[PDB]
RNA sequence: GCGUAGGGAAACCGAGUCCGAACAGGGCGCAAACGGCCCGCACGCGGGCCGAAAAGUCCGCGGCCGUGGACCCGAAACCG
RNA sequence: CAGGUGGAGCCUGGGAGUGAGGGCGCGAGCGAUAACGUCCGCGUCCGAGCGCGGGAACAACCGAGACCGCCAGCUAAGGCC
RNA sequence: GCGGUCGCCUCCUAAAAGGUAACGGAGGCGCCCAAAGGUCCCCUCAGGCGGGACGGAAAUCCGCCGGAGAGCGCAAGGGUAGAAGGGGGCCUGACUGCGAGGCCUGCAAGCCGAGCAGGGGCGAAAGCCGGGCCUAGUGAACCGGUGGUCCCGUGUGGAAGG
């Protein structure tokens, strides 16, 4: 056979979902592409990776064309 | 007879005041013409976990 | 053991100076000892008397150390914390060693 | 309205979360009743072993 | 090309790499040393 | 032909600014007026308002839009605004939407 | 001998120390437990006392581990 | 956020054994829409319930979790010439 | 046994979180780029039809139509023109000293990272910059080489060696 490998599986996807309390610096998804846009609060890592840029609690947004969005809404 | 401490373990290994054991970290002296500066800087010492239980115990002495 | 794999023989000695082949290199090893320790002395206090209290040890030289609260005694050591020099110099007197 | 919860069929060879609620429940025996209060959670459990409890309505 | 490239006075050797044959020149850049800060830094070795 | 060179640009300098979180000094200028805007996003309003059309003023349009700009800050600064951004959407910064900015001295500023 | 000081490769300093230009930051470290009797204002205080308890250490016992034949029996073999 | 006091949960530690699984159901790959085949997934039982009832006999299908005693009663599957 | 395989990335298998096996189905990596890096400013494709010397299916040009099927150094996927793509100007942050907090995770590793300080780059500024659209381009420890630097230097000053 000529075939038989595949490579680890990188464990990608959301890490924390809407309504969690999260804090400056919590990675709150991971991913390839652009699949999710930084919101309000929420930076992105040279690998796409979103992140908390404060502390808070976590919401979604899908303004359609505009793709969709993970704000870090404060209550710090 | 007396226990032999282990002179491969007392060589690379440090026993803190609370009983942690700190080692150095590895991957950073050998092939580093270019890792990351924030890579290779990153290398003080770290804490090794529920297995050091067992490095603590070939050093007791 | 860890059944045929690389052990955690695996992180590099950073202890760098394991010592060579004439062995260790003989030099003044100082002890020290706190104010609070011997803030149970009232007259002199010798890095001598020290030992027969249990705090010296008989092979290391005398030096007192902060953490405490200093007393107006006088106090015979070879060295002195910069905090211990100070907390006590408001009290008591307090000679340097370096005889014999 | 309190409900009187009754084990008639036996959970060996069910999957463990219905063996879950029998527990959340109090259901330890068959043929054991148990009255208990009419709520959404804990009627849940109820609905979930449905088919080895047997349920009435109490006062 | 494995490059190491320094500084000009006490070295320093803050090593990058330079892979061809072009850059061949003197291969310099303006860097930052650990010691005072920001000099010319050359190649060599 | 979807989207233009006027409106990508517009976008792209306008999109990096909104980031900043900062409020917006937004600068709209026509063949024969200037205004200027500061707005505040997330609440999708206006704050301080400040043309030359509503200054019935004119004579060199360049000379007009610093007047427009230092009449921004005075009105704005009055209202506890200091610091913004400073949109300038499509316009290049130069002439005179470099001057209305030039003008927004006496007022938060840094531009 | 163990314990009463730790941090550092070390020099060394020390309730701190190491990295550092840092009076950033972080790593690893220091912080007396109760009752009650005394007093500074009375219901505690603030610090002390009277002895409960205890870091620690010592012996006994038990589990387990390291080294030794190490739970018992058994090779094919190797060497003098 | 609520109910849920359970041989529940969490934390620190002493002692382990296991690291050869198997049948069945469901979902796939391999195989021949072969195997009491093989490899994963989610469940279950046997494993350790080779104790009890049914299935003629039968580890894993149905019923049912056996602390002890009774020449008492009701039932489950399955049955009632 | 013979043959094949052995680490890393992509896709499916994988049963809509993560993860998941087989000598299951298919591909790829062991590099590369001083610009293919940072920043500021501009610019927008592929195709299709019509038009135009040498121009041909296709060289360069004009017109309309063309939301991305182009491009992004190489596999695949995800991503992407409201740029991550194309062009130019300055520049070298392919910084030093750190690092809140997390992702992942048996260990050891691997990964992302705000912010502070030093000294800088581009920018009017807001600001961005601790390499590259991203996910492969990799090797614990031991033993030594090389350049520094304080540190130790076996009676002492050196030196040897660390
Ligand atoms: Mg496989
Ligand atoms: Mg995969
Ligand atoms: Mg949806
Ligand atoms: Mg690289
Ligand atoms: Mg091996
Ligand atoms: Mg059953
Ligand atoms: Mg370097
Ligand atoms: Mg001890
Ligand atoms: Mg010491
Ligand atoms: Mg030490
Ligand atoms: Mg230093
Ligand atoms: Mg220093
Ligand atoms: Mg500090
Ligand atoms: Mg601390
Ligand atoms: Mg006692
Ligand atoms: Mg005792
Ligand atoms: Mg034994
Ligand atoms: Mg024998
Ligand atoms: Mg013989
Ligand atoms: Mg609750
Ligand atoms: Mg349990
Ligand atoms: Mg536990
Ligand atoms: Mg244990
Ligand atoms: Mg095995
Ligand atoms: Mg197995
Ligand atoms: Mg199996
Ligand atoms: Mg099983
Ligand atoms: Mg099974
Ligand atoms: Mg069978
Ligand atoms: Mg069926
Ligand atoms: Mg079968
Ligand atoms: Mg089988
Ligand atoms: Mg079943
Ligand atoms: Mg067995
Ligand atoms: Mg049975
Ligand atoms: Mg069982
Ligand atoms: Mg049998
Ligand atoms: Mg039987
Ligand atoms: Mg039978
Ligand atoms: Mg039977
Ligand atoms: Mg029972
Ligand atoms: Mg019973
Ligand atoms: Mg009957
Ligand atoms: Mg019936
Ligand atoms: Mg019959
Ligand atoms: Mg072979
Ligand atoms: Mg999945
Ligand atoms: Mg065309
Ligand atoms: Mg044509
Ligand atoms: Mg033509
Ligand atoms: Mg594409
Ligand atoms: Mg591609
Ligand atoms: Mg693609
Ligand atoms: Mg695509
Ligand atoms: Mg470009
Ligand atoms: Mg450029
Ligand atoms: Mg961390
Ligand atoms: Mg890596
Ligand atoms: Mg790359
Ligand atoms: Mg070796
Ligand atoms: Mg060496
Ligand atoms: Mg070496
Ligand atoms: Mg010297
Ligand atoms: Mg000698
Ligand atoms: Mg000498
Ligand atoms: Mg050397
Ligand atoms: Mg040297």
């Amino acid at each position: 056979t000529r075939n038989g490998r595949d490579s680890q599986a990188k464990r990608l996807g959301v890490k924390r979902y809407e309504g969690q309390v999260v804090r400056a610096g919590n990675i709150l998804v991971r991913q390839r592409g652009t699949r999710f846009k930084p919101g309000k609060n929420v930076g992105m890592g040279r690998d796409f990776t979103l992140f908390a840029l404060v502390d808070g609690v976590v919401e979604f947004q899908d303004r359609g064309r505009l793709g969709r969005y993970v704000h870090v809404r404060p209550l710090a | 007879p007396k226990m032999k401490t282990h002179k491969g373990a007392k060589k690379r290994v440090k026993i803190t005041a609370s009983g942690k054991v700190v080692a150095m970290k590895t991957g950073k002296r050998h092939l580093n013409w270019q890792k990351s500066g924030k890579e290779i800087r990153q290398k003080g010492r770290k804490f090794v976990l529920a297995k050091p239980e067992a490095e603590r115990i070939k050093l007791l002495l | 053991f860890e059944g045929g794999r690389s052990t955690t023989l695996m992180r590099l000695p950073k202890r760098g100076m394991q010592g060579q082949v004439p062995g260790e290199i003989k030099r003044p090893r100082y002890q020290g000892v706190n104010l609070k320790d011997l803030a149970r002395f009232e007259g002199e206090v010798t890095p001598e008397l020290l030992v027969r209290a249990g705090l010296l040890k008989k092979g290391y030289r005398l030096k007192i150390l902060g953490e405490g609260e200093a007393k107006p005694l006088k106090v015979v050591a070879h060295a002195f914390s910069k905090s211990a020099l100070e907390k006590l110099k408001a009290a008591g007197g307090e000679p340097v060693l370096l005889e014999a | 309205p309190r409900l009187k919860v009754k084990l008639v069929k036996s959970p060996i060879g069910y999957p463990k979360d219905q063996k879950a609620a029998l527990k959340a429940l109090g259901l330890r025996r068959l043929q054991q009743e148990r009255v208990l209060e009419d709520t959404p959670a804990i009627r849940g459990n109820v609905e979930k072993v449905a088919h080895l409890v047997r349920v009435e309505v109490v006062e | 090309l494995l490059l190491e490239c320094t500084e000009c006075k006490r070295r320093n050797y803050a090593t990058e790499k330079n892979k061809r044959n072009t850059p061949n020149k003197l291969e310099l850049r303006k860097y930052c040393p650990w010691c005072r800060k920001h000099t010319v830094h050359r190649e060599v070795k | 032909a979807r989207l233009t060179a006027y409106e990508r640009r517009k976008f792209r300098v306008r999109n990096r600014i909104k980031r900043t979180g900062r409020l917006r000094l937004s600068v709209f200028r026509s063949l024969k007026h200037i205004y200027a805007q500061i707005i505040d996003d997330e609440k999708g309003v206006t704050l301080v308002s400040a043309s030359s059309l509503a200054l019935k003023l004119k004579g060199n349009k360049t000379e007009v839009a610093r007047q427009v700009g230092r009449a921004l800050a005075e009105k704005a600064l009055a209202l506890g605004i200091k610091q913004v951004a400073f949109d300038r959407g499509p316009y290049k910064y130069h002439g005179r939407v470099k001057a209305l900015a030039e003008g927004a001295r006496e007022g938060g500023l840094e531009f």
